[PDB]
């Protein structure tokens, strides 16, 4: 079922060819227009005034890369790297070995953040929620160095963001 | 929105329309930024009985294609790969724009 | 559970810390070694061991499904404590 | 028999033919290309490339492989005529900042274990 | 001698990777010449190298005005190769994300059309709302373009509690939007001389051409994919399909408007008719098990550890499955070698022939015109150079 | 124990949603 | 009598019965030129002998649309055009031949 | 000769006499799951793994164990088969531990794969699970057996093919352990293959212990110098 | 095989396969084998020679019509002795319907250009003599469409590596862009996904 | 906050005019809020 | 009308492969063995081949692995083993071929484990 956009017939009595001869002559679709544009002028911009004022995100919001903790303070990660498998981008970079008290814990964690596409696979993948993407977005460095973040990066991102990353976990897992 | 009656008027002779109606900015109207929790009731194959996997296995159904005339091995009316289309009706709700 | 070595520059909870020689360390120069202070090892070590009156104990490691996978250990040995794949915690069978 | 089809040539004659309107093609337009890509290097240069470019594939004995090969340098030339190459892929024939590899057994094993 | 010019890629109307190089006389165009890819990224060899799970998101940066729905057509082609059916609140979802993708594509071509041919206000107007759709995007799935929600076996997670009756409220309000961007534009006699006769194309160049979707209903071809060959649940809802008369650019602006009303009408028809259930097939050697039954079950445990590490298998096979895409036919030709890894991907893009046919179309024009046929084609290079 | 609770639409659906075109003649002879 | 096709670069015929007529018998003809057991001929001459008979059957143009299931009989006309030309090739390249050759031995076997 | 005429999935294949109705399946390219059967170690049929149906014989069969007749035609892909697998596969999976991701043999892992090939895709075991102590055998080959099958594997090894008896099975039913009921290391020039034929993570290697997934190594196929023993 | 299951259509799986011995009736000459998939698909494998006899059958039979080319790529297969399959995807609006018609190379030996049949072929025959190397006859201007101006090789073939052979950079020495051989701080990490235990019975191959 | 401004008006902070060790009476930014703070701020949540 | 030439196909000139990465290299052309840790054989059905392996080395930042040979990740998948000579042939590459290893059968008898009289008798089950 269809319909056509531009087949249409003007009238050809004198009223409506009279007014076809106003309009071309006292352009009155371009006043039209330009009252289109000053409604618009008398209306309130819809700007907000950051960094005052800030766009608002979901619970679900992919942000900056953290590694968390178990409420004890121990790693929840345990170095079964199914993130480092499931990653598109091949960002993320791990090495293992038993601890001093026997435990499964990585020696190195590495995302590389300029691999990185962002896309939470990393955060599904996993089975205890350790690596998340959390909510922050305002990380601008001035170097690519800086970019490149190892375990002890992330762990801190956890320990700063952790009273936000738990409170959005709580508001989305029951849909996960 | 905060606009004084002048304004807004002075506006809807502008525009030519009820700007007050449809107003782009959003206000109360909109979903609050907390929500109860959810429950996302489960699928057809969450069963106890009466549910093999071999009964509701859509992979191994699938086969490799049927083979119409290998080249190593009356009547006959022509055919085309399907009916020819129907033609489109106009529309009933607006047939011209 | 930080600790420093004889160059001065802190060593992590990996054990990796440059040595006296190793020219790498110019990377932090005019600026700082990110390191984390919270040792994993350290803070599950401080957790007390539970005492439990049954020969198999589960951990899902708080939480319910915000935790990890749920597992079962057993507490037969009284020679040492069950401890969790997962989580650290310490369970035992009471004793003596 | 072996029953191949050509591509455009019949036997290694009149491929031989296409590769030297080729290399005509080319070196004629040497010099038009030093003048208008504003290259540091001599015609003598452009042209002693050009030659050797082609002494590249000097051991080719298959005329299919030889009218691909013409084909190619054809899509080059005209690629270079319309100014859709730029200085640099012009000057990527010659390697101006790779530093020379040695050849001779010594000098390889002292760098490293490529053979 | 005609004069050569290089037309982009750093040109304001070029977007930004087009080099378009252009013999003139005068300012008539004696010919086109479309260099490409400028954005070749070499999306199709990269595919061959991940799992199919790993292979969507390369969707979602193909034709990046309209995510959800190259989401969909590759979800559609490794579902009829699994040969599983999708839920069906999965399909109604992924309809209605479709048909907001398609209002995001729509308001993105016209208002940018309208920017290179010199009216800049309504683009302003309009990516405010782009920007409340762009929010719809974030809360379903945490990003606000690159989803990767929709999947193979149906979508990541369940719509949250709210988003209905936010999408409502800005539906029955994106009519009047509509209403000011036609008000500006359609009777504006700048905008006809602009538009009208301009890139006129007849229906059998473009059915030789390759065309596809308003490139050929600007013409006066009565076809839709949503119609003809309906997917998910296309079938279940009315809309009526925009038909040009002219073959111009005038009349391809009409037809996308008037899409854009129209995807209001289907919106409106999916959030009245949104059933309950599950959002991804039952079937966890394809869809990933809830995390709560990861953490309880050992079967829901090893599919997940499989599904993440390894990844399904998909039987062997060929198919090309196409949809009707914002910007026309869309369609993904996938060979599966029975791994968990594509054995080819070929992606077909409707730009890509509508730029092959830009110099056809130039023919007889100036390059302002050639400028308005550029935006009427409704490019995007992502998907043109893959 | 508690019902399935999940996002829908309110019961009866939802107000209308107007499309069309709508562009008034507003002018004088 | 119709305005327009709707269809751009489609022009709307006048008489358009004896085009077809014309255009039908042309075909025929070509055909008659091909070997009597070629399938190409005895199909084609099938479905322009039901197509010639349905437009000599009906003197109207709306309802010899709605017969012949072909979309607006001036696309009708370029249809048969279409397959006049098909029919001319066809003739020179004589495909009711063997095949020319058989495919290697693992030309088409997938996988691998 | 010799040869008597069996079927498989309808095909004629010509075996000698003694051939398993495994065997017979592997003539034709088609691999029968299995736990506890291993071709270089003695006949169990303790698994039930390879269970398969014979047509017009109303009780599925022990491939692994179970000589091939002559006419049988091996149905290794009917509903029969397939739900005995399934059955199999829920048994095996009701008390195994949720280790995967600390478990070494996630991703070379025979039940996983099994479970993935030929088992359900869900759990409908509602009750708590089994837990056993683990049993002390050395620095070389880590115990952790509450993901143990008992599938005999390391007990027919130890016995017939490295000639130590020390490994054996105590207890009964659900409670049955493998282990050597005694504080013991099983020390053998041979000991670490143990590792390989464990079909799960019940025995792993310990000084390679969570350091890598397979799917991220590299193999090179070479030759051992330790020996002249090549 | 109820919600989860995809369901089948036997009158289309039944229409695709008359048309398709109709297909393989008129054109003997060229028509090596026909297949209609369980997906109700389409296919027909041709010899090379026949892609202009053919295409042009399917675009101008009154019972075919097959006017819009969707789409027109080449797969590589490194173990055949012809490398190179060559795909064209055909829809007929007409009948909406489509069809798949395919045909084999090698690196040697030229395919037809379609240009006179479709002209949509143009580009897709471009692409394919840019990522394959197939040499396309009788095209109107055959040269690269997607690589860089200079570019050595052809990527899309199964034996190109990933990365290529060389990499770019700005040298400051010649002011200039430069190549140079590709050298990667991080390898490209090969992972080994595929399970040892077979997926699919219905396709398992004879064991030779 | 000022529920009568429109979504995005109605949440907003004035930044302190000195952080850890530096003066931010002209040099602002988004990272100096807290995470609590700044789930509030960005509308993830709708209690302080 | 065909052409006739009669030599060995060659296509090296046309691949844009360097030189370096022609005569230097050795490939290997095998069945691939089977994974001990598991029982499958399905990844011991097809042909490999592979490039010899070149240097990798530690990245000064990050400790990751770099390399300099492009072919480091390159694997062939061949029906047979003649498909796979044909291809490194007219590609110029040496090869090193292996020949497929096939178990040899076996004679399993469950009985034996319960012998009156040999050394097949099992002492537990
Ligand atoms: C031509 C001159 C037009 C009349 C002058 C004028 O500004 O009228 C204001 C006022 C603005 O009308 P409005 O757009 O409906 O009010 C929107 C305000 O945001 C709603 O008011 P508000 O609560 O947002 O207050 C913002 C405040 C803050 O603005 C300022 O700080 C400006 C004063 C400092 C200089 O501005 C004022 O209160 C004073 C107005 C500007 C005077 C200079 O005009 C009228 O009330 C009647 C119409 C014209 C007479
Ligand atoms: S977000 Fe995606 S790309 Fe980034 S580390 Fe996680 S899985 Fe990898
Ligand atoms: S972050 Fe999670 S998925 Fe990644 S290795 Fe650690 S536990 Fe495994
Ligand atoms: S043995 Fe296999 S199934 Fe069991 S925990 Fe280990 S990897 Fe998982
Ligand atoms: S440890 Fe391994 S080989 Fe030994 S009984 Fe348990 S599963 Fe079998
Ligand atoms: S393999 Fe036969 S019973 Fe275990
Ligand atoms: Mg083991
Ligand atoms: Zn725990």
């Amino acid at each position: 079922t269809y319909k056509f956009v531009n087949m249409r017939e003007p009238s050809m009595d004198m009223k409506s060819v009279t007014d076809r001869a106003a309009q071309t002559l006292l352009w009155t679709e371009l006043v039209r227009g330009l009252g289109m544009t000053l409604s618009y002028l008398f209306r309130e911009p819809a700007t907000i005034n950051y960094p005052f004022e800030k766009g608002p995100l979901s619970p679900r919001f992919r942000g900056e890369h953290a590694l968390r903790r178990y409420p004890s303070g121990e790693e929840r990660c345990i170095a079964c790297k199914l993130c480092e498998a499931v990653c598109p981008a091949q960002a993320i970079t791990i090495e293992a070995e038993p601890r001093a008290d026997g435990s499964r814990r990585t020696t190195r964690y590495d995302i590389d953040m300029t691999k990185c596409i962002y896309c939470g696979f990393c955060q599904e993948a996993c089975p205890v929620d350790a690596i998340v993407e959390g909510p922050n977005f305002e990380f601008s460095t001035e170097t690519h160095e800086e970019l490149l973040y190892n375990k002890e990066k992330l762990l801190n991102n956890g320990d700063k963001w952790e009273a936000e990353i738990a409170a959005n976990i709580q508001a989305d897992y029951l849909y996960r | 929105a905060s606009a004084t009656r002048v304004i807004q008027l002075l506006r809807n002779w502008a525009s030519g329309r009820d700007l007050q109606a449809k107003l782009q900015l959003r206000y109360q109207e909109i979903s609050k930024r907390t929500q109860p929790p959810p429950k996302l009731p489960v699928g057809p194959s969450h069963k106890l009985s009466n549910n093999y996997y071999c009964t509701r296995d859509g992979r191994r159904e699938a086969m490799p294609p049927s083979i119409v005339m290998s080249s190593q091995k009356t009547e006959k009316k022509a055919v085309t790969p399907a009916p020819p289309i129907k033609r489109w009706e106009l529309s009933k709700d607006q047939p011209y724009l | 559970g930080v600790r420093t070595s004889p160059t001065g520059e802190k060593v992590t909870h990996t054990g990796q810390a440059y040595d006296d020689g190793d020219y790498r360390r110019v990377r932090f120069s005019d600026r700082q070694k990110e390191v984390n202070e919270n040792f994993a090892i350290d803070l599950i070590a401080e957790q007390p061991v539970s005492e439990v009156g049954s020969r198999v104990i589960s951990c899902d490691g708080g939480g319910g499904a915000l935790g990890h996978p749920r597992v079962y250990i057993n507490l037969d040995k009284e020679t040492k404590t069950g401890t969790c794949g997962y989580c650290g915690l310490q369970f035992r069978q009471p004793h003596h | 028999g072996t029953s191949v089809k050509p591509i455009f040539s019949r036997d290694m004659n009149e491929a031989k033919r296409r590769v030297r309107e080729l290399y005509r093609a080319w070196y004629r337009e040497v010099p038009n290309t030093v003048h208008l890509f504003q290259l540091d290097i001599s015609v003598k240069q452009g042209r002693d490339k050009v030659r050797e470019m082609f002494m590249k594939n000097a051991h080719v004995t298959d005329p299919r492989v030889v009218d691909l090969l013409v084909i190619k340098g054809k899509m080059e030339l005209e690629e270079t005529i319309n100014v859709w190459k730029q200085r640099t892929h012009i000057m990527r024939f010659f390697h101006e900042t790779e530093a020379p590899r040695p050849t001779d057994f010594l000098s390889k094993f002292y760098v490293g274990h490529d053979p | 001698s005609n004069l050569t010019l290089n037309f982009g890629p750093q040109h304001p109307a070029a977007h930004g990777v087009l080099r378009l190089v252009m013999e003139l006389s005068g300012e008539m165009v004696r010919k086109c010449d479309p260099h490409i890819g400028l954005l070749h990224r070499g999306t199709e060899k990269l595919i061959e190298y991940k799992t199919y799970l790993q292979a969507l998101p390369y969707f979602d940066r193909l034709d990046y005005v309209s995510m959800m729905c190259n989401e969909q057509a590759y979800s559609l082609a490794v579902e009829k190769l699994l040969n599983i059916q999708p839920p069906p609140r999965a399909q109604w979802i992924r309809v209605l994300f479709g048909e907001i993708t398609r209002l995001l594509n729509h308001i993105m071509a016209v208002t940018t059309h309208a920017l290179d041919i010199g009216a800049m206000t309504p683009f302003f107007w309009m990516f405010e709302e782009r920007e409340k759709m762009f929010e719809f995007y974030e809360r379903v799935s945490g990003a606000r373009m690159h989803a990767a929600y929709i999947r193979p076996g149906g979508v990541h997670q369940d719509l949250p509690l709210g988003l209905l009756d936010d999408i409502y409220e800005f539906s029955k309000n994106f009519s009047f939007r509509i209403d000011e961007l036609e008000e500006m534009l359609t009777n504006n006699r700048i905008w006809r001389n602009r538009t009208v006769d301009i890139g006129v194309v007849t229906a059998e160049d473009a059915l030789n051409y390759g065309f596809s979707g308003v490139m050929l209903r600007g013409s006066g071809i009565q076809w839709d994919l949503r119609k003809t060959q309906p997917y998910d649940v296309y079938d279940q809802v009315e809309f009526d399909v925009p038909i040009g008369s002219r073959g111009d650019c005038y009349d391809r602006y009409l037809c996308r408007v008037e899409e854009m009303r129209q995807s209001l009408r289907i919106i409106s028809q999916c959030l009245n008719k949104m059933p309950p259930g599950e959002i991804k097939v039952d079937d966890a050697k394809v869809s990933p098990p809830k995390r709560a039954e990861m953490k309880t079950s050992m079967e829901s445990l090893i599919h997940h550890f499989k599904l993440y590490t390894e990844g399904y298998q998909v039987p062997p096979g060929a198919t090309y499955t196409a949809i009707e895409a914002p910007k026309g036919e869309f369609g993904v030709y996938l060979v599966s070698d029975g791994s968990s890894r594509p054995y080819r991907c070929k992606i077909k893009a409707p730009g890509f022939a509508h730029l092959a046919g830009l110099d056809k179309m130039s023919k007889g024009h100036m390059l302002a015109d050639v400028v308005a046929i550029i935006g009427t084609q409704d490019i995007v290079f992502g998907e043109v150079d893959r | 124990a508690s019902k399935v609770k999940q996002d829908m639409p309110p019961p009866g659906g939802y107000g209308p949603i107007d499309y069309k075109r709508n562009l008034p003649r507003r002018g004088l002879s | 009598l119709k305005k327009t096709t709707g269809l751009v670069g489609l022009a709307v015929c006048e008489t358009p019965h004896e085009r077809l007529k014309i255009l039908y018998t042309k075909i025929l003809d070509v055909l008659g030129q091909i070997p009597k057991n070629a399938a190409y001929r005895k199909y084609t001459e099938q479905i322009t002998n039901e197509k010639l008979g349905m437009v000599k059957a009906e003197p109207d143009v709306k309802k010899l649309e709605e017969q012949l299931q072909g979309g607006q009989i001036e696309e009708v006309i370029l249809q048969a055009e279409n397959e006049l030309s098909l029919a001319r090739k066809m003739l020179r390249w004589k495909p009711w031949e063997p095949l020319v050759e058989e495919p290697p031995a693992n030309q088409w076997k997938w996988p691998i | 000769s010799n040869l008597i005429e069996v079927f498989v999935d309808g095909q004629s294949v010509m075996v000698e006499p003694g051939t398993t109705v495994l065997q017979a399946c592997e003539k034709v390219g088609m691999q029968i799951p299995r736990f506890c059967y291993h071709e270089r170690l003695s006949v169990a049929g303790n698994c039930r793994m390879c269970l398969v149906e014979i047509e017009k014989a109303p009780k599925v069969v022990a491939a692994c164990a179970m000589p091939v007749m002559k006419g049988w035609n091996i149905l290794t892909n009917s509903e029969k088969s397939k739900k005995a697998r399934e059955g199999v596969m829920e048994f095996l999976l009701a008390n195994h531990p949720l280790d995967c991701p600390i478990c070494d043999q996630g991703g070379e892992c025979d039940l996983q794969d099994q479970s993935m090939m030929f088992g359900s895709d869900r759990s409908r075991f509602l009750e708590g699970k089994r837990a056993v102590e683990d049993k002390n055998i050395g620095p070389l080959v880590k115990t952790i057996m509450t993901r143990c099958i008992q599938c005999t594997r390391c007990i027919r090894f130890a016995s017939e093919i490295a000639g130590v008896d020390d490994l054996g099975t105590t207890g009964r039913g659900n409670d049955m352990q493998v282990g050597t009921y005694i504080e013991k290391m099983f020390m053998s020039e041979l000991s670490g293959n143990i590792i390989d034929i464990c079909p799960v993570g019940a025995l792993t290697s310990k000084p390679y212990a969570f350091t890598a997934r397979p799917w991220e190594t590299r193999k090179t196929e070479s030759i051992d110098v330790m020996d002249a023993v090549g | 095989t109820r919600p989860t299951i995809r369901p089948r259509n036997d009158v289309v799986h039944k229409q695709l396969s008359a048309f398709g011995q109709y297909v393989a009736e008129i054109l003997p000459k060229y028509v090596q084998q026909v297949q209609v998939s369980c997906f109700n698909e389409l296919e027909i494998f041709i010899h090379p020679d026949g892609v202009i006899p053919v295409l042009t059958f399917l675009r101008d039979h009154t019972n075919a019509q097959f006017k819009s080319l969707a789409d027109l790529t080449a797969v590589d297969v490194p173990t055949r002795q012809n490398r190179f399959e060559i795909v064209y995807n055909l829809l007929s609006l007409r009948f909406n319907s489509r069809i798949r018609v395919k045909t084999y190379t090698d690196e040697l030996t030229p395919i037809e250009s379609s240009v006179t049949v479709y002209k949509a072929a143009n580009w897709y025959e471009r692409e394919i003599w840019d990522m394959f190397g197939v040499f396309f006859a009788n095209h109107p201007d055959l040269r690269r469409i997607l690589t860089d101006y200079g570019f050595e090789g052809h990527p899309f073939r199964k034996d190109f590596p990933l990365s290529g052979y060389v990499e770019l950079r700005y040298d400051d020495e010649v002011k200039r862009v430069v190549a140079e051989p590709v050298e990667l701080a991080q390898e490209f990490r090969k992972f080994d996904l595929n399970s040892p235990w077979e997926a699919f019975p219905a396709y398992r191959q004879p064991p030779e | 906050e000022d529920n009568k401004q429109f979504f995005g008006r109605h949440r907003w902070v004035i930044y302190t005019t000195e952080m850890n060790g530096r003066d931010t009476f002209w040099d602002v930014d988004g990272s100096m809020v807290p995470p609590e703070w700044h789930r509030w701020l960005h509308c993830m949540t709708d209690d302080p | 009308q065909l052409i006739a030439v009669d030599e060995k196909l060659d296509i090296t000139t046309l691949t844009g492969v360097p030189e370096e990465h022609i005569k230097t290299r050795k490939v290997r052309i095998f069945v691939p063995a089977r994974n001990n840790m598991q029982s499958g054989v399905n990844n011991t059905k097809k042909w490999k081949m592979e490039f010899d392996t070149r240097e990798r080395w530690e990245n000064p930042l990050m400790g990751w692995s770099s390399t300099a040979d492009p072919l480091s990740n390159l694997v062939l998948t061949f029906s047979t083993k003649e498909d796979a000579v044909a291809f490194a042939e007219k590609n110029g590459w040496s090869f090193d071929v292996e020949e497929r290893k096939v178990p040899k059968p076996k004679s399993k008898s469950y009985g034996a484990n319960f012998s009156w009289n040999k050394r097949t008798r099992v002492s537990t089950k």
